RNA sequence: AGUGGAGCCUGCGGCUUAAUUUGACCCGGCCCGGACACGGACAGGAUUGACAGAUUGAUAGC
């Protein structure tokens, strides 16, 4: 595995300042934004669960309300269970998801299957 | 038994008092009579549009309205109206009336089925006390 | 002794109940009513249906 | 009584919400 | 006009939560406040580390 | 000059939906909701207010 042509290991050491010379142009300017309270709770939430965790065995799964969040190389690992406004979305998270939002991982909308028109 | 006959209904009070509780005449038998138990059930509409109302506490699911959608809905003020759809994911639903419902008012329907009696006969019958007021 | 006076006025409270409002049942909130209403159907006239 | 009738803490209070404020948001944290 | 049925549907309420009493207080006072208006009177209550107010909430160490 | 044909956009029916608010809606969760009478508790405190830390989706001294 590999992204923008950098191994996990390097990510897991890359500095906060030289990430922001590695993600898509929205990512970064989030970042440079700076993440508010609500995200570093569930980032020290997260941490908690993967370090308090049996190392064969994986982490207990963390429910949250947080869609806005980013995935940060640190989170590879955990196991996020996403609201989609009705229902809890259990997620792995997984070394190719360090580009995206938690909140399309957990689609808040059913696809239509068209039944048979009425009077129209 | 052929009729003509005479009918007498008489209850079991204590210690062996018949007391006469009705009276009348044996009319035509036949098991085909058909007897329903109607059962009303109420809602109350707090969501009144024109023509259509939001109307809750009649059910209580989201597909309990499903199966009782083909029954006509009437109303204690005398209007006449339709289930269209569940909105909630509890028993609130849409209803399409003729005009437009009062908030003082109330929806409901009616459900029948039709009830048999008990086989519970016995010939035997105790001998009373003889009767005296209580 | 006293049980059968309870259910005695219970039944007062019935008959005084179905006379006010003939026949409404509340529908249970534990029970669907689907299930508990599972023989029952809808006339749409009690005199032609 | 009735028709007869008619620092440092703030400076610590102050810089208590000046951290809060800072900290809704603090951009620094790994 | 058509009256309604007043349905009973009993939910219990009664277990609300209420704070743990404390019987008889005083034995545990028998340090001072020294501040400004409410000072020789008030018990300035302890935790496992630090002393805090119970009316100005002044800040120590 | 067009529109009606085409791609896109928007409106109204219709269809899906937990909701797709309507000529505000949906899914969860904390809080309390009268007087008066009766029966308890209260000065051997009724109850308010409260800094820090742990909680659940929320910096809930509710
Ligand atoms: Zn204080």
């Amino acid at each position: 595995f590999t992204y923008r042509g950098v191994d996990l290991d390097q990510l897991l050491d890359m500095s906060y300042e030289q990430l922001m010379q590695l993600y898509s142009a929205r990512q970064r300017r989030r970042l440079n934004r700076g993440l508010r309270r609500k995200q570093h709770s569930l980032l020290k939430r997260l941490r908690k669960a993967k370090k308090e965790a049996p190392p064969m065995e994986k982490p207990e799964v963390v429910k949250t309300h947080l869609r806005d969040m980013i995935i940060l190389p640190e989170m590879v690992g955990s196991m996020v269970g996403v609201y989609n406004g009705k229902t809890f979305n259990q997620v792995e998270i997984k070394p190719e998801m360090i580009g995206h939002y938690l909140g399309e991982f957990s689609i808040t909308y059913k696809p239509v299957k068209h039944g048979r028109p009425g009077i129209g | 038994t052929f009729p003509p006959a005479s009918v007498l209904l008489f209850k079991q009070k204590s210690n062996g008092m018949h007391s006469l509780i009705a009276t009348g005449h044996l009319m035509s038998v036949d098991p085909d009579r058909m007897v329903i138990k109607r059962v009303v059930l109420s809602g109350h509409p707090f969501k009144i549009f024109t023509k259509m109302a939001v109307v809750r506490y009649m059910f209580f699911n989201r597909e309990d309205v499903l199966w009782f959608k083909p029954v006509e809905l009437r109303t204690k003020w005398g209007r006449r109206g339709h289930i269209k759809e569940p909105l909630g994911t509890h028993g609130h639903m849409k209803c399409s009336f003729d005009g437009k419902l009062k908030s003082q008012d109330t929806v409901l329907m009616n459900l029948y089925k039709r009830v048999f009696p008990k086989w519970t006969y016995d010939p035997y019958v105790p001998e009373p006390v003889p009767w005296l007021k209580s | 002794d006293e049980e059968a006076e309870a259910k005695m006025l219970e039944k007062y409270k019935q008959e005084r109940l179905e006379e006010m409002f003939p026949d409404e049942v509340d529908t249970p909130r534990d029970v669907a009513a689907r299930i508990r209403f599972q023989k029952y159907r809808g006339l749409k006239s009690f005199r032609t249906s | 009584k009735f028709y007869e009738q008619y620092s440092n803490r703030l400076q610590e209070v102050l810089n208590d919400y000046y951290k809060e404020k800072a900290e809704n948001c603090v951009k620094l944290n790994t | 006009a058509k009256k309604r049925k007043k349905k009973s549907y009993t939910t219990p309420k009664k277990n609300k939560h209420k704070r743990k009493k404390v019987k008889l207080a005083v034995l545990k006072y028998y340090r001072e406040c020294p501040s400004d208006e409410c000072g020789a009177g008030v018990f300035m209550a302890s935790h496992f580390d630090r002393h805090y107010c119970g009316k100005c909430c002044l800040t120590y160490c």
